[PDB]
Parts: C-alpha cells; structure tokens; sequence
C-alpha cells in the first residue's frame, strides 16, 4: 500500500509543517495589537499576522520533495497565487466550530466575523471563508491529509504564468498519488468516504475565494491610506 | 519579476 518513498513524503511534509506552524501562536504579541472598537481598526494586526503567515508558507513550501528544484520563477508564481489559499487552509487548524470564529490561544487573537469586517471585507466575502472552514473542519481531516492538500494547493500547474507546468505536475501528481494512497490505507471508514473528491473541491472552493479577494484586495489596497496599514511582504506578494 | 523580499526568504 504505502511505498517508502509516499512514507518519505508524509514525513517530510510533517516536519515541514511542524516547522512553520506554532500552534500557541506565541509569535502573535509581536504583532501590531488588535483594535475592535479609521474604521479598520483590525487591518494593522490582521495585515501582520498574513504577512508573518506568508512567511511560513515559503518556509513550508521550500520543503515539498522537488518545489526548490524549480525554477525561482516558477516557485515565485506559485507561492504569490496560492498564499492566500494556503493560509485559508492552514487556519484551519485553529478555527473553532463552537462559535465559527479562530481561536488563537487567548480572547485578544480570537477572529470572528466582526474582526475581519473591521479589516475592509464584506460579508459577501467573509461568509462564503467561514462557510469554507466548516466544511473543511466537517473533513476532519488527519494531519498527513492536510499538509498533503495544503501541498497539492501549492504544487498547481494551472496558476497563471507557470513556465514549466509538466514539472509542476510532475510533482502535485507525486503528492496526489500519495494522499489518494494514504486515505485507502490509513484512512477508516466511514470518514474516507469519497474523501479525496471532497478534498479536491476544497481547492476548487479556494480558487473561487481566491478570485473574490483578490477583487476587495484591489478595491482596499487601492485606496493609499489602507495601503499603508498593510505590510512590505503583502504588498509585494499579492501587488500593489 | 521582481520581488526581492519573496526571492530572497527562498534562496
Ligand atoms: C497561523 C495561522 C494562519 O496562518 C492564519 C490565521 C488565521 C487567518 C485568518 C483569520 C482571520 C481573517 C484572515 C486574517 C483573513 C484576512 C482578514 C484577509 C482575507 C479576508 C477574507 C474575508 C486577508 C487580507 O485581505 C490580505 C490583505 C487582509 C489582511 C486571511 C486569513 C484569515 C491564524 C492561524 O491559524
């Protein structure tokens, strides 16, 4: 069932996540504090906390089996079009169903709907996210599946720009035979039912909100006052 | 492209 080398690939997915994500949130104080009362009080300390996010992206995904033999290029595009994927998913993992919100270890770093209305969304935007992480937490998903899917969002030959796409889908097809294999054999059922078909359409669900922020983040950034809440690392990675 | 602070968190 499992080959060493998909054994290979967990491992070092594991560790790699394990690396770039402190679940006590301990680095949180060095962000600019959060203000829930200009209006977006929650855009200075939202904005550090994606910034920080995207920092452990890149570090998550400079470790997937073959992501740096890419060219610089190519590991540019996919990282500037999929943070936001991948910081959606990979907040998963603190937020909480009890009161749809992410609990980041205190009530200070404890998001909900109102926070991120206070960082310039709309509802339009922000209930189709909530809606995506109750699916997705609906998955309960073990941890070699979601650094695997997280993975697979990164690895995608689809984003705009790839040069190389058949070394992009060289290695997302590595990663997918090992999550379709992973869920045969360590997934029980009835969890695993249809698992992969439901965990693929969380990354069609995550191009769709992709899209729709990338819109308000135009209409927000925008507007040189708000721009200037944002960070040095956000404005070049999802533009100016 | 360019984007020195993304390319240089991943040399
Ligand atoms: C370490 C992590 C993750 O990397 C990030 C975590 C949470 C992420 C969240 C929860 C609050 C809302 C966040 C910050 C989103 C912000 C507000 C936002 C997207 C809003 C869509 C409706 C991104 C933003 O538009 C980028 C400029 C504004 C900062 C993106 C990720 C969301 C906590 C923890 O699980």
């Amino acid at each position: 069932k499992l080959s060493e080398e998909q054994q290979h690939i967990i491992a070092i997915l594991l560790d790699a996540h394990h690396k770039t994500y402190d679940p006590t949130y301990a680095d949180f104080r060095d962000f600019r504090p959060p203000v829930r009362m200009s209006p977006l009080s929650m855009l200075p300390h939202l904005a550090d906390l994606v910034s920080y996010s995207i920092q452990k992206v890149i570090g998550f995904a400079k470790m997937i089996p073959g992501f740096r033999d890419l060219t610089s290029d190519d590991q540019i595009v996919l990282l500037k079009s999929s943070a936001i994927e991948v910081i959606m998913l990979r907040s998963n993992q603190s937020f909480t169903m009890d009161d749809m919100s992410w609990d980041c270890g205190s009530q200070d770093y404890k998001y909900d709907v109102t926070d991120v209305s206070k960082a310039g969304h709309t509802l339009e935007l922000i209930e189709p996210l909530i809606k995506f992480q109750v699916g997705l937490k609906k998955l309960n998903l073990h941890e070699e599946e979601h650094v695997l899917l997280m993975a697979i969002c990164i690895v995608s030959p689809d984003r705009p720009g790839v040069q190389d796409a058949k070394l992009v889908e060289a290695i997302q097809d590595r990663l997918s035979n090992t999550l379709q294999t992973y869920i045969r054999c360590r997934h029980p059922p009835p969890g695993s039912h249809q698992l992969y078909a439901k965990m693929i359409q969380k990354l069609a669900d995550l191009r769709s909100l992709n899209e729709e922020h990338s819109k308000q983040y135009r209409s927000l950034s925008f507007q040189p006052e708000n721009s200037m809440k944002l960070t040095p690392l956000v404005l070049e990675v999802f533009g100016n | 492209k360019n984007h020195p602070m993304l390319m240089n968190l991943l040399k």
